[PDB]
């Protein structure tokens, strides 16, 4: 009797999982769902969840079944029924389930309490506009104050999710010493509960420095085994609570020296968490530089790491490059240059260039290493070396101008826009140093169209610069390029700047000389720094995807 | 917070789907499929921002795991939860494979329902998860008289099956079943424990000495063979049936004066073995008066006693061709005869098991006498008898 | 014109590859793999006229076989689908039953049937009875 | 019968993993190599068995580089089966050799000098199934000698027609046009029906190449078609495909007629119109069989007739009936019929004779676009909706395109947004709706919009000079949204930098707040966007003299002057110098003109064509 019904239910579940529509047996399954076996009840609930995921309008008749299951003595079955009913998307399902939701608030079971918290979070989205939503939130907050780790963790997570709405209430929770209570609960909770409670507490603003010091002392040994999640959340809350004055007790250095080892050792997991940890440590180093002071050898990427890990490790080594470690980083970059990967080689040579810009003393060594790399004669290596040379020239003027021909000797073929832009800029600025400028511009003015806008605009500005430098040998050339830019190119930016130059040169050449050919300031070791305000705001969201995307939360939601 | 979870195969088919948050839809599924499965030159990165929707992806052999989010999610938490789920799956049914996922759909749905709800990755401890999960996955990697002496240690394994089939004239099979009985003769000395390994190929009366404790490893049956011949086991399988013969009767009502029927038999087994005693009974209308036939193989004669045409074949090999054309004269009659369209009956025996049962290994180990298993002469032959082999016409 | 004719199976093995234009060595295998990937995903409640690259294939399921003719963009759609059905019916009345085993064990007969009713990329013959008569008259002659 | 193949394939099929299969296949290859070398293998049957086994070895997926001379030796034989196997092996395995190709050509030339249809047909199939320069060179003047009015059977005639077709397809310059055109054209009127099929295929290809040569065939094709469509219930029963008389031949004849202009003779045109009317009426009749194949034949003939009518574009009543039939098919139970009807109506909508009739079915087209939720059918619905768009009907079409773009999979997102942009640009009555549509596209798709949609919208806003105020306004109240795509950032920067004065009157739209929001959006953008914002800043320097101090304090910081990008650093230093010199006699002149943009080449259409 019942065995045949169970077999039929299992067959229907298998058929639904296969892909066939089994809505014909839906009334039969609903009728047979009224049973007493735990396995049969769980299977029926799973089948109902699968079937009502897309058609919840026809499942409104299951209100009586849900009410009957909510009266079962077994707490697990009641929790399962509440969780299943909480995801129903109807205008009257929430109103009918509010009373069971109110009754489920006071339950003597951690699983039932967790299900009630999840149901409250779900009901926050739908039919939550009157004082009923406030009452449910207050009931959930009251249920949060329990010794069970599961209930407090789930209530904190639900409240944090509901805090997306901003009715002038900053999460409408917490209290004095409630931070200490939450820390104790986390000490008594599991890994995910720790993550949730740290995320909730990272938005708290301590009234005085005593609370911040207590939080830092408590969360100091909170280097759990959840890999990047809990460690990074703790680091975020530690730096968010790092408001003590520098002229105070020696706790700033102690906190930094306690925070450094877990952050250094966090880069030991799977490549995916390694990526997140690398971006987070990039942000931390850019904000606070005195943490990874003497751990440059840690970021030496092995041969078993993927491309993104390699590139971000290269970026963090650029950020951590200093005078003492010049030899090590240069040797590492030289070794990395032969890693076959085109993008990784590009990143390595860019790292060499940015390290040359960063350190003034090691410019000669960087130039020598670049010249040695030229001997490889690899086309993309040569192109990226030309780009790096253009980058260096803006930092050191008229100092390494005699080494350009060495790279240009074997650079006959150019296939990348960046190399073309670099060559054109070098020619435009150093028009007198190289007499083949006219021929080079004549060669470049063949594929003026069907090229990147960077190349187009760099060529335009370099042509105008050369004309302002050598008017007798280039009109009859500037007219052609300006006509192509403002009569054949549809770019409003390009055309607008073309008319800018057209009306500047035709009004006052002295003004053009004093404006276009002005002495450009030095690069000032521009190492892709983030704006201080944006960086400070991003420190407040280290754990979330804001750090991985390097964007404030307002830019994507 | 976490907006769902998906598992993809190498072809880009959505094996399972779970959509907890309302915002995520089939658009996200298609976006992820296009942007990772059909990736051409994009730089590899675990998380990609497409249509303001993040996509965390983790590779496990030929199985793609995807976590779709549309919120400021803790980035490391999703990866940690994915690793925990991978560990749980490994502890449940070993390495993640296509067959393991396909055979354990219900288990996977239950696991995703229990470990995760509304996007909050609840506790995934093995002890805690065991209580809340009741489904188990599928893994795919007669007493004998004392003091009896025999001159030579020899035994026989005769596997006999009866095959039944009912096909529509269009060639569609409705239902088939094979009733098989295994009778073996054991003319061996001593009382040894022997291991008999064979391919199961089916999921399950049994003999008194038969114990199915280790039935989960192919067969792994152990028994002490009683003296003389006895029925080792009786069974009936309906899942994997290898039909040895196919009969396609091409009837043709050429007017009422006569009736022409053409019948073809097609063997679909290995030609390295020969079928014997091929017998086909061709029904005829009761108003038959004279029939002349042309047979490529064997001979056929008309039997007016039973009102049917009997077709006899000495023997034929596998993958052979045979054609019989019969012209049946019809009496004038009035109406309502219609020949009643009885089915086409055939009789045959083949030297292989239609059910596909095959003996894998048969080792005899004796601790006391300590004779080599290879020294035991073993003869195994198959005779598959034909039951009601009916084809509608 | 017809680019190629394929008779695949559920797994992916090609039981008959017949190309009417010069493809490369790995190009044939890539085309077979991508055609299988395209065809297998779809089901009965879908159009049989699925386009890809610069061509379009005409796939039609039959038991455990996926007959596929790849035609040009401008070529008609339904006519080649019915040509596929006619070819399937000629095979059905020739072997008395179409199945993977008969195609595997009689590949040269399948090739001569295809070349009988599909030559140089166009439809050589459109009838069943006449093709069967001409093939039987050219079967007893040895 | 053959015995070795049965056992060999039976053994090789039921094999273990590729190791055992490779071992068995290599053992068989070694055995066949030993058998080929020496020994008394002069018997033809042994060579047959070995060649067939080797052919199966090749087709299994393994490479074969031997057993070719001993296989081409099979051709010189009197047994039919040996010749067939040799020809099949030559067709399957093709190699470039001098002696081998010459021997094959000699064998085929000897074969063609026969008197039985079987050998000639086999040789023709061998020639046409592979194709080569040597075959065309040695048989350019032999195939027409078969196709000419000689005593040849019908089967070899069909084979020769298709072989000449293949040779022309592969060797166009090696096919003459001697005094056999007058025979092939009249061959279309010959008895039998497959012969007419082959002749129609060859004539269709040749006319597609050289239309003027086969002008005589149009009347014969019309007569044959008119005789076929209405002949009898069971006339020529060999060719009635499920009560539909010769669907493939009718399709071929209609394809041949499609490649020609309308017939000049009034009688021929009258017969063609009568035949088309009969085809349509028979398509409107109830089916003679409940099967789906009869409907498939009728609908194939019908769609070919509709394509012919569309191509001719000469009969208005016929086109109206065609549109009515397509509208009736648009709701058909079949799935193939809906897709094909959508494609045919997309083709038909370009014809001006029934544009209103096409536009009448827009409700059904939209319901199809929204209902079956397929991937190809909905794409065809999108194309068809793009086809009928006009000035009076642009609003509903664009709204439905946007609604579809909301839930469309992102693979086809680029084509849809390009189509919406071009439709809004081309069929706009008031350009305020065009600006609204472009901004809706930017907000909705954003990531997949184009390279050149915002180019076009900026060009239109600058040129028209009448929608500038509303464009600048809607841009201003769109920029302050929480999350906005960077394309909107570029468009807003340019539009504000060009027309900040038109909205400067409103205190809520003061230049200070505009500059503040632009700078807020400046921090998180790519390099080209920052360049655009710098150009907007220098425009604001003179356009708003009051915000000059704030702008100068903005771009004089180390963020822009010390930047590591050449473009940004150069722009910042030039703009700062222009502000610092403060002559004001040059700045107002240079940064105020921006004359309107001429329509270069309509790049959106070029990109749309190149993508498809």
């Amino acid at each position: 009797k019942k065995e045949k019904r169970k077999e039929a239910v299992k067959k229907v579940i298998a058929a639904m999982t296969v892909g066939k529509d089994v809505s014909s047996l839906f009334p039969d399954v609903v009728n047979c769902m009224q049973t007493d076996n735990l396995e049969l009840k769980k299977l029926v609930y799973l089948y109902l969840m699968n079937y009502a995921k897309s058609q919840p309008d026809m499942a409104i008749m299951a209100v009586n079944s849900f009410v009957k299951d909510c009266e079962d003595p077994n707490p697990l079955i009641r929790a399962l029924a509440v969780r299943t009913m909480g995801c129903i998307r109807v205008d009257k399902i929430t109103e009918y389930l509010c009373e069971p939701l109110r009754k489920c608030l006071k339950d003597e079971d951690p699983y039932v309490r967790k299900t009630a918290a999840v149901c409250v979070a779900k009901l926050h989205d739908i039919n939550a506009q009157m004082v009923e939503d406030q009452g449910f939130l207050d009931s959930l907050r009251d249920l949060i104050a329990d010794s069970n780790p599961m209930v407090v963790a789930n209530a904190v997570a639900a409240l944090s999710e509901i805090s997306e709405s901003h009715p002038n209430s900053n999460l409408l929770d917490l209290n004095p010493q409630n931070i200490n209570k939450l820390l104790t609960a986390l000490n008594e909770c599991t890994e995910w509960g720790q993550i949730f409670i740290l995320d909730c507490l990272s938005n708290y603003n301590p009234k005085d420095d005593r609370e911040a010091q207590s939080i830092c002392e408590r969360v100091t040994p909170r280097l759990s085994h959840a890999n990047s999640a809990v460690v990074l959340s703790a680091v975020k809350v530690l730096m968010k609570f790092l408001e003590l004055l520098p002229k105070d007790s020696d706790y700033y250095n102690m906190l930094l020296k306690k925070l450094a080892p877990p952050l250094v050792t966090l880069l030991s997991g799977e490549p995916e968490v390694q990526y997140v940890a690398l971006r987070n440590i990039n942000l931390i180093v850019q904000k606070r530089p005195e943490i990874l002071k003497q751990e440059i050898k840690v970021f030496f990427v092995k041969y078993n790491d993927p491309i993104y890990v390699k590139l971000e490790k290269l970026d963090i080594m650029i950020r951590l490059a200093s005078q003492a470690n010049i030899a090590q980083v240069l040797a590492e970059l030289k070794e990395y240059a032969t890693e076959v990967d085109v993008d990784f080689v590009r990143k390595a040579v860019r790292a060499i260039g940015r390290c040359a810009i960063k350190v003034e003393q090691s410019a000669e060594r960087c130039v020598s290493t670049l010249l040695d790399l030229i001997q490889t004669k690899v086309n993309y290596v040569v192109q990226e070396a030309i780009v790096v040379i253009r980058d260096i020239f803006r930092k050191y003027p008229n100092k390494y101008e005699s080494i350009i021909a060495t790279l240009c000797e074997n650079l006959d073929s150019l296939d990348e826009p960046d190399a073309r832009a670099a060559m054109i800029w070098i020619v435009g600025e150093y028009a007198e140093r190289i007499d083949n400028a006219d021929e080079l511009l004549e060669s470049f003015l063949e594929g003026f169209h069907d090229e990147s806008t960077q190349v187009q605009l760099t060529l335009l500005t370099a042509i105008v610069k050369l004309f302002l430098k050598k008017p007798s040998e280039t009109q009859e050339l500037v007219q052609q390029v300006l006509s192509l830019a403002t009569q054949d190119s549809d770019n409003p930016d390009l055309r607008d700047r073309g008319y800018i130059y057209w009306r500047l040169l035709s009004t006052d050449p002295v003004t053009a000389k004093e404006v276009v050919l002005s002495e450009k300031p030095l690069i000032s070791e521009e190492t892709d720094l983030i704006e201080p305000t944006l960086l400070d705001e991003l420190i407040c969201h280290i754990g979330s995807l804001a750090s991985v995307y390097h964007k404030p939360p307002n830019a994507f939601v | 917070m976490i907006g769902g979870l998906f598992i993809y195969n190498h072809k880009g088919e959505v094996l399972i789907s779970r959509v907890y948050r309302d915002d995520i839809g089939r658009n996200a599924v298609d976006a992820f499929r296009v942007n990772v499965i059909h990736a051409r030159q994009q730089v590899r990165s675990p998380v990609t921002n497409i249509a303001r929707t993040s996509f965390f992806h983790v590779k496990r052999s030929n199985i793609w795991l995807a976590a779709v989010t549309k919120q400021n999610v803790n980035a490391a938490m999703v990866f940690e939860f994915l690793y925990k789920m991978c560990d749980v799956m490994a502890a449940y049914f070993g390495k993640i494979s296509e067959e393991n996922i396909k055979n354990n759909f219900v288990l996977i749905y239950e696991l995703l329902d229990e470990i995760l709800d509304f996007g909050y990755p609840q506790n995934s401890e093995t002890g805690a998860l065991k209580t809340f999960i009741t489904q188990q996955g599928i893994k795919s990697q007669g007493w004998r008289r004392e003091g009896i002496k025999y001159r030579r240690n020899e035994l026989f394994l005769d596997v006999l099956e009866s095959v039944n089939l009912l096909m529509s004239p269009q060639g569609q099979v409705l239902s088939a079943h094979v009733s098989g009985r295994v009778v073996m003769k054991s003319y061996l000395s001593g009382m040894p424990e022997c291991k008999f390994g064979m391919n199961d190929k089916i999921v399950i009366t049994f003999h008194q000495c038969v114990r199915l404790s280790k039935f989960d490893s192919e067969r792994s049956i152990s028994f002490i063979p009683p003296d003389g011949e006895f029925e080792l086991m009786r069974y009936r399988t309906t899942k994997d049936i290898i039909l040895p013969f196919r009969v396609i009767p091409l009837v043709r009502e050429v007017g009422r004066t006569k009736l022409e029927v053409k019948v073809v038999i097609k063997s679909n087994f290995k030609p390295s073995l020969l079928a014997q005693k091929i017998e086909v009974r061709i029904p005829t209308p009761l108003n038959t008066s004279g029939v002349q036939v042309i047979c490529m193989k064997g001979k056929a004669k008309y039997k007016a006693s039973e009102n049917a045409i009997v077709w006899k074949i000495k023997r034929m090999a596998g993958m052979k061709e045979s054609q019989i054309s019969a012209e049946i004269e019809l009496l004038p009659t009035n109406d309502k005869k219609k020949w009643a369209r009885p089915p086409i009956s055939m009789n045959f025996e083949v030297p292989f098991a239609p059910s596909g049962l095959k003996v894998r290994y048969l080792k005899v180990f004796e601790p006391k006498l300590n004779y080599s298993d290879h020294d035991v002469i073993k003869w195994v032959r198959y005779i598959g008898r034909s039951g009601i082999y009916e084809t509608r016409c | 014109m017809i680019r190629f004719i394929l008779i695949q199976n559920r797994a992916g093995k090609t039981r008959l590859a017949k190309w009417y234009m010069q493809f490369d060595d790995d190009e044939k295998q890539k085309l077979i793999e991508e055609v299988h990937a395209v065809v297998t995903v779809r089901d009965a409640k879908h159009t049989n006229f699925v386009e890809f690259r610069n061509f379009k294939i005409i796939y039609r399921r039959y038991a455990g076989l996926y007959f596929c003719i790849c035609v040009d963009v401008n070529d008609n759609n339904l006519a080649y689908l019915e040509a596929i059905h006619n070819f399937v019916e000629v095979l059905n009345e020739y072997f008395h039953n179409v199945c993977e085993l008969d195609l595997v064990f009689n590949f040269y007969k399948v090739y001569t049937v295809v070349d009988e009713m599909f030559l140089a990329g166009e439809i050589r013959e459109t009838s069943q009875t006449k093709v069967l008569k001409q093939l039987l008259m050219l079967q007893s002659l040895e | 019968g053959m015995r070795g193949l049965a056992v060999f394939i039976s053994d090789i099929r039921n094999c273990k993993s590729k190791e055992a299969e490779i071992k068995r296949i290599n053992k068989e290859l070694a055995n066949i190599r030993s058998k080929f070398k020496g020994d008394k293998a002069l018997d033809g049957y042994s060579k047959k068995k070995y060649v067939c086994k080797l052919l199966f070895i090749f087709l299994l997926g393994h490479d074969i580089d031997f057993g070719h001379m001993e296989a081409v030796n099979l051709l010189s034989s009197n047994r039919y089966t040996e010749k067939q196997i040799g020809y099949l092996f030559i067709s399957v395995l093709v190699n470039s050799n001098s002696e081998l190709i010459r021997l094959i050509n000699n064998a085929i030339k000897n074969d063609l000098a026969s008197r039985n249809p079987t050998f000639m047909g086999l040789a023709l199939h061998c020639i046409a199934n592979v194709g080569s320069r040597e075959m065309a060179e040695a048989f350019a003047g032999e195939i027409p000698k078969i196709l000419v009015a000689g005593d040849t059977m019908d089967s070899v005639k069909q084979s020769a027609a298709l072989c000449l077709l293949r040779l022309y397809r592969t060797s166009p310059d090696l096919v003459p046009m001697g005094d056999w055109t007058s025979r092939v054209v009249h061959l279309l009127n010959d008895q039998h029906l497959g012969v007419v099929t082959a002749a129609t295929s060859l004539i269709t290809t040749l006319a597609q190449k050289n239309p003027e040569e086969f002008k005589t065939s149009v009347s014969l094709a019309v007569s044959r078609l008119s005789r076929i469509v209405t002949s009898a219930s069971t006339d020529l029963q060999d060719y009635t495909y499920y009560f539909v008389p010769a669907p493939w031949l009718s399709v071929k004849l209609l394809r041949l007629l499609q490649c020609y202009p309308p017939p000049e003779d009034p009688a021929v045109r009258g017969r063609l119109t009568e035949c088309l009317e009969t085809i349509l009426n028979k398509a409107q009749e109830p089916p003679k069989s409940k099967k789906v194949q009869h409907s498939n034949a009728k609908n194939a003939v019908l769609f070919e007739a509709i394509s012919l009518i569309i191509h001719h574009d000469s009969e208005p009543n016929l086109l109206v009936r065609a549109c009515n039939q397509l509208g009736q098919f648009l709701q058909h139970r079949e799935t193939n019929l809906r897709y094909l009807a959508l494609e045919s109506m997309c083709t038909l909508a370009s014809s001006e004779f029934s544009h209103e009739a096409v536009k009448t079915h827009i409700e059904t087209v939209i319901n199809a676009l929204k209902t079956e939720r397929d991937v190809s059918v909905r794409q065809r619905a999108v194309d068809l909706l793009y086809a009928m768009c006009d000035r009076s009907n642009a609003q509903q079409i664009v709204a439905e395109m946007l609604s579809y773009l909301e839930t469309a999979d992102y693979s086809i997102r680029e084509e849809i947004v390009l189509k919406v942009a071009i439709l809004a640009e081309k069929y706009a009555v008031d350009y305020t709706w065009y600006v609204d549509t472009i901004l809706n596209l930017i907000r909705i798709a954003g990531d997949y919009v184009s390279e050149e949609v915002w180019y076009r919208v900026i060009q239109i806003v600058i040129n028209r000079d009448d929608v500038q105020g509303y464009a600048a306004k809607t841009v201003f109240e769109a920029l302050q949204a929480p999350a906005c795509h960077e394309n909107l950032v570029k468009v807003g920067g340019y539009i504000l930098g060009e027309f900040g004065n038109l909205i400067a009157g409103d205190p809520r739209s003061s230049p200070l707040i505009q500059f503040n929001l632009l700078h807020s959006k400046f921090h998180l953008c790519s390099v080209p966007t920052r360049a655009l914002l710098l150009s907007t800043y220098i425009k604001f320097v003179n356009l708003f003299p009051e915000v000059k101090a704030t702008i100068q304090d903005v771009l004089r910081s180390d963020s822009q002057l010390k930047n590591a990008d050449v473009e940004l650093q150069q722009r910042a230093v030039e703009y700062l110098r222009l502000s610092t010199v403060a002559s004001t006699d040059i700045l107002a002149t240079v940064l105020e003109e921006m004359p309107p943009f001429p329509e270069r080449e309509s790049s959106i259409l070029a990109k749309l064509k190149k993508k498809k």
